[PDB]
């Protein structure tokens, strides 16, 4: 299990996008350049790489 | 999901 | 798809090294000898691969 | 990134 | 004997 930690808020700006704030925890679950694919709210959507960092333990 | 739309349409 | 956290801190020395700090985590996008290639918040770039653990 | 300045450069 | 990187 991967996670990720908001670093800013984020708000989808389509409907395949996820939503969260500042400091939220991100499921993440793939990744293409620029974007992860996670899930976060009951939702699985892209947000941007810039907007988190990766988490561990 | 992996064969999800949302998955498979990307972020743009 | 691999992670590795940071054991101690990397200043970048070049326009292409990361930065990171102790407990950082770093997706590694390639691996040589002595550096590994790998991203952090999206920005790409090289650091020692003595300065990290796989998780 | 492959083919990017950054990677193809090396670390030096 | 290791690559030059």
């Amino acid at each position: 299990l991967l996670q990720a930690q908001a670093l800013y808020p984020w708000r989808a700006k389509k409907d395949n996008h996820l939503n969260f704030n500042k400091n939220d925890v991100i499921t993440v679950l793939e990744q293409q350049d620029m974007w992860w694919f996670g899930e976060v709210q009951g939702q699985k959507g892209w947000f941007p790489k810039s907007y988190v960092k990766l988490i561990s333990a | 999901w992996r064969d999800s739309s949302g998955y498979v349409m990307g972020p743009w």
